[PDB]
């Protein structure tokens, strides 16, 4: 069968199929809601726009990210984002597809636990696994040693690896990233 | 049995041969009906019921296993070949299929099925249509005589004469499966019991102007033909009337990927009349004309040139002149010229203006209007605001929708007026009393790319099937009030009306579609979203689509009586709009042709005047269906079901999938299912005794003693005063105990 590789991070959901050369779907991980009242009846306005649709209606929505620094803070929003990724961007049924999720080193334990619980109860995937975002970088770089600096959008971290052995006591994590650079530029 | 002339065998086999065929072994336990792969259900035997494992030994030598949850008994031999399917001891789906299968192999065409009359067409001549059986039936009853349409014809006649009311014959089948000739023999029988030549003579006109190639048929009828056969006070032939209903207009503009427009455009495109082409500026190339080229250009349907000639002959022998045929042909050519018009937006505005003017000039020169004037009437309509006129603005989409609606309107207008001319030719001055109408309508068509038109067709057939179902309900209440046994006072119509309420009712599919083509920036995805938001789950029959075997596409699925149908949304908004242009209609009223008669006049204190823009094909269709129901619901109806045995012209051999398709889409299965809730096996006491007295050999006391000594439960049988009512299980158990008694 085929496996799904969903890289959430925070600020860009990017998913696809295992064995491909690049992600198939790449879109912001935002969930917008209309903040005005709506006058035209018959428009049939929906109540929340997730993904790339929310970027076109920026003018009338209020955008929220459900992942602050690696950790997930709005579980309902994250559930909506996963539903959108599975059914509207990829158009696959998650009942017959193992899913590989990623997270950053040194996150709360309940984050990963509840991610698993959702992926099994709500979406009914047959299997799943959670990988560290730096080990995967080292895989894709064609190395087996090296220290990897994975500066995403919510979290930056170093993970030194040697011959395939990670040294956990030397892992650094810094909560300065692209979102803070955006706020500083603002 | 000699009263049936030479047709006696085909009409009904002798009692002697019946009994000689009765002697045949049949195991009631291990020869039950079994699901199949190549077909649905095949004749086979089971070796044993090994848990969840059985083995069906069919005739083909196969030994497949089927699950214990999909097996059901086969009809007993003592009740095979039954004339009335309703009297079958076990009412299953493939049961009736094999019944009619053996009946057509044994070459018995007609078969009673309760309130229906089913007729599989024989492909070779039979003596059953000789006038001897026609004349000799006079004096025999429906309940006893074997099935045939002459029976129901006479029953309708005598019903008319006793109740002083109209009757209705509803012949139901596919064009090219024998409907024409079935109605022909009907009208022959009616003339016999006392103008058919005129009917058949004017028929090619309707065949031209109301038939088009679909996928299932190359001569499919689109309009609802319906011939009213009036009579006098003395029940003698007086005159005949005809009306057209539900003629689909969308065909004149949009055609599917696999189908053509109406036949007439192609028949004119046959160069065998070069005078028509050089007088209408019609180039030979059919790809040239956009209204038509989107459909199937040409197919091996018929000899279209010869059909053009046959229609011209029928025209010249009909009451109307040669100039009138000339105007008809030129008007159709003008409709054809409408499609190639070209419009562009203006310089720095949102107004439509024509760039190409040549087809405009030629279409005006044909229609009898001015070209500049017609272009002005299309680009700048004028509307009435109180006591003044102000000019309305249009863009390209709006002017194109207006052009399409104008073409559909003029075509349908010419069609209705042609039917009026036909009826005027037919008209005889004899006084016309109560009539008996015969109705020809489209079928419950299913495909893999159902669309708006198929939804309209299925909605019509839903109204018809619900009508018949309520009719049969009142008929069963009549049987019960006669028998003095009255129970189960629920009607049989609402269970189907619940599906109608999902099309016509406000917030139903048609209302949502109308609202969506009224809204400013509506799209197909928004239409789908509104359908789902307003029906999904909150309804009972509306539900998700299904993707099977890689079908093309489906956006939602309804369930009907004839099964689950998946419909496609794409194009509905664009194809439902019918904005008629009032200024151009006035131009037509001021023409220099016959056109001014067709468009004679068409568009405070309480006015239901819907605007010109608030017009939808679905709404006009709902209105027409309403008035057709109002015309039918005043007459006592009768129903005729026509089935093709096989797609090949070779008789004898059939196609079980095609038989099942016809049964489902026709509603014979729905009739037997309405029966299956009461007591369908209904037999008197005398023959009951003569057949089951040896079980307890010795009228209510002895029957009751036998029943109590046969271990029959109370709710399983209903005790009547002339007939005692039993179900399938009761018949099976009584059969088994007789068999062990012997
Ligand atoms: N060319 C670029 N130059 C600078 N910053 C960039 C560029 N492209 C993306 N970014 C930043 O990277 C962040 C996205 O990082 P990403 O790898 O998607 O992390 P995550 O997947 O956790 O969101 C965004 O906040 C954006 O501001």
């Amino acid at each position: 069968t085929t496996a799904l590789v969903c890289d959430n991070g925070s600020g860009l959901v990017k998913a696809g199929f295992a064995g491909d050369d690049a992600p198939r779907a790449v879109f912001p991980s935002i969930v917008g809601r209309p903040r005005h009242q709506g006058v035209m009846v018959g428009m049939g306005q929906k109540d929340s726009y997730v993904g790339d649709e929310a970027q076109s209606k920026r003018g009338i929505l209020t955008l929220k990210y459900p992942i602050e620094h690696g950790i997930i803070t709005n579980w309902d929003d994250m559930e909506k984002i996963w539903h959108h990724t599975f059914y509207n961007e990829l158009r696959v049924a998650p009942e017959e597809h193992p899913t590989l999720l990623t997270e950053a080193p040194l996150n709360p334990k309940a984050n990963r636990e509840k991610m698993t619980q959702i992926m099994f109860e709500t979406f009914n995937v047959p299997a799943m696994y959670v990988a560290i975002q730096a080990v995967l970088s080292l895989y894709a770089s064609g190395r087996t040693t090296g220290i990897v600096l994975d500066s995403g959008d919510g979290v930056t971290h170093n993970v030194p690896i040697y011959e395939g052995y990670a040294l956990p006591h030397a892992i650094m994590r810094l909560d300065l990233a692209g979102r803070d650079l955006t706020d500083y530029l603002m | 049995m000699a009263v049936f002339g030479a047709a006696a065998p085909y009409l009904r086999k002798s009692e002697k041969e019946r009994l000689e065929a009765q002697t045949r072994p049949f195991d009631l336990k291990k020869d039950v009906f079994v699901p199949d792969d190549k077909q649905e259900f095949v004749k086979a035997k089971i070796v044993s019921r090994e848990g969840g494992k059985v083995t069906a030994e069919t005739e083909y030598g196969k030994t497949v296993t089927v699950k214990e949850d999909q097996v059901m008994q086969q009809n007993p031999p003592k009740f095979d070949k039954i004339e009335d399917m309703a009297m079958l001891t076990f009412l299953h789906e493939p049961a009736v299929l094999y019944n009619l299968k053996d009946r057509y192999g044994s070459w018995m065409i007609y078969t009673y099925s309760g309130l229906f009359c089913v007729t599989v067409n024989p492909y070779k001549w039979l003596p059953v249509y000789t006038p001897e059986v026609v004349a000799a039936y006079r004096g025999k009853k429906r309940s006893e005589a074997p099935p045939h349409i002459f029976s129901i014809s006479d029953n309708a006649y005598q019903y008319m004469l006793t109740d002083r009311e109209n009757q209705s014959i509803l012949i139901t089948g596919e064009s090219g499966a024998g409907k024409t000739v079935n109605t022909k023999r009907v009208i022959q029988y009616f003339a016999v019991i006392a103008l058919e030549d005129q009917i058949i003579q004017a028929n090619p006109a309707l065949e031209a102007f109301g038939n088009a190639k679909t996928v299932r048929n190359d001569n499919s009828s689109r309009f609802g033909k319906f011939i009213r056969i009036h009579f006098g006070a003395t029940g003698k032939l007086a005159s005949a009337d005809i009306e057209t209903y539900l003629l689909e207009k969308s065909r004149v503009i949009f055609q599917l990927k696999a189908e053509r427009d109406y036949h007439i455009f192609y028949q004119i495109l046959s160069n065998k009349k070069p005078e028509l082409l050089d007088m209408l500026l019609i180039t030979n190339n059919p790809y040239d004309y956009a209204f038509i080229s989107q459909g199937e250009t040409t197919v091996a349907s018929i000899d279209d040139a010869e059909e053009l000639m046959a229609t011209d002959n029928a025209f010249d022998v009909l009451g109307f002149t040669s100039e009138e045929k000339n105007s008809m042909y030129k008007l159709t050519g003008a409709i054809m010229h409408f499609g190639n018009m070209k419009f562009k937006l203006k310089q720095r505005e949102e107004q439509a203006e024509p760039d190409g003017t040549e087809e405009a000039d030629k279409s005006a020169y044909l229609m009898g209007l001015n070209s500049a004037d017609l272009l002005k009437g299309l680009c700048h309509p004028r509307v009435k605001v109180g006591n003044e006129y102000v000019t309305k603005g249009q863009n390209v989409q709006q002017v194109i929708y207006a052009t399409g609606a104008l073409a559909k309107a003029v075509y349908e207008r010419m069609f209705n007026w042609m039917v009026t001319r036909i009826n005027a030719t037919l008209e005889t001055k004899q006084p016309r009393q109560y009539f008996i109408g015969v109705l020809d309508i489209a079928g419950f068509e299913i495909f893999d790319f159902n669309s708006f038109e198929q939804l309209c067709i299925n909605f019509t057939n839903e109204k018809l099937q619900q009508f018949f179902n309520h009719h049969m309900f009142v008929l069963e209440q009549e049987e019960y009030k006669k028998e003095g046994i009255e129970w189960t006072f629920i009607d049989f119509g609402m269970d189907l009306q619940a599906c109608i309420d999902l099309i016509e009712k406000p917030m139903g599919i048609m209302s949502i579609l109308e609202e969506e083509c009224m809204f400013p920036k509506a799209t197909d995805m928004t239409f789908k979203a509104k359908l789902f938001d307003n029906h999904l789950g909150k309804s009972a029959n509306f539900q998700k689509p299904r993707n099977i075997k890689g079908k093309p596409e489906a956006h939602f699925s309804l369930i009907h009586y004839a099964g689950i149908v998946d419909y496609n949304i794409i194009g509905w908004l664009q194809k439902n709009k019918d904005p008629l242009n009032e200024t151009v209609v006035g131009l037509y009223q001021k023409s220099s042709l016959k056109l001014l008669s067709t468009l004679f006049a068409n568009y405070g204190k309480g006015k239901a005047k819907k605007g010109s823009s608030f017009q939808t094909v679905s709404a006009l269709h709902r209105e027409n269906l309403n008035k057709l129901m109002t015309n039918l619901r005043s007459t006592h109806p009768h129903f005729v079901r026509c089935i093709i045995p096989n797609e090949t012209k070779s008789p004898g051999v059939m196609d079980n999938p095609l038989v099942m398709h016809q049964l489902r889409c026709n509603g014979v299965l729905e009739g037997i299912r309405i029966c299956r809730k009461g007591f369908p096996n209904r037999i008197l006491y005398g023959d009951f005794r003569q057949r089951y007295r040896i079980l307890n050999p010795a009228s209510r006391k002895g029957a009751e003693k036998l029943l109590s000594s046969l271990d029959i439960d109370h709710n399983q049988y209903k005790f009547g005063h002339t007939k005692v009512f039993f179900k399938a299980g009761l018949l099976g158990l009584l059969e088994e105990m007789r068999d062990e008694r012997l």
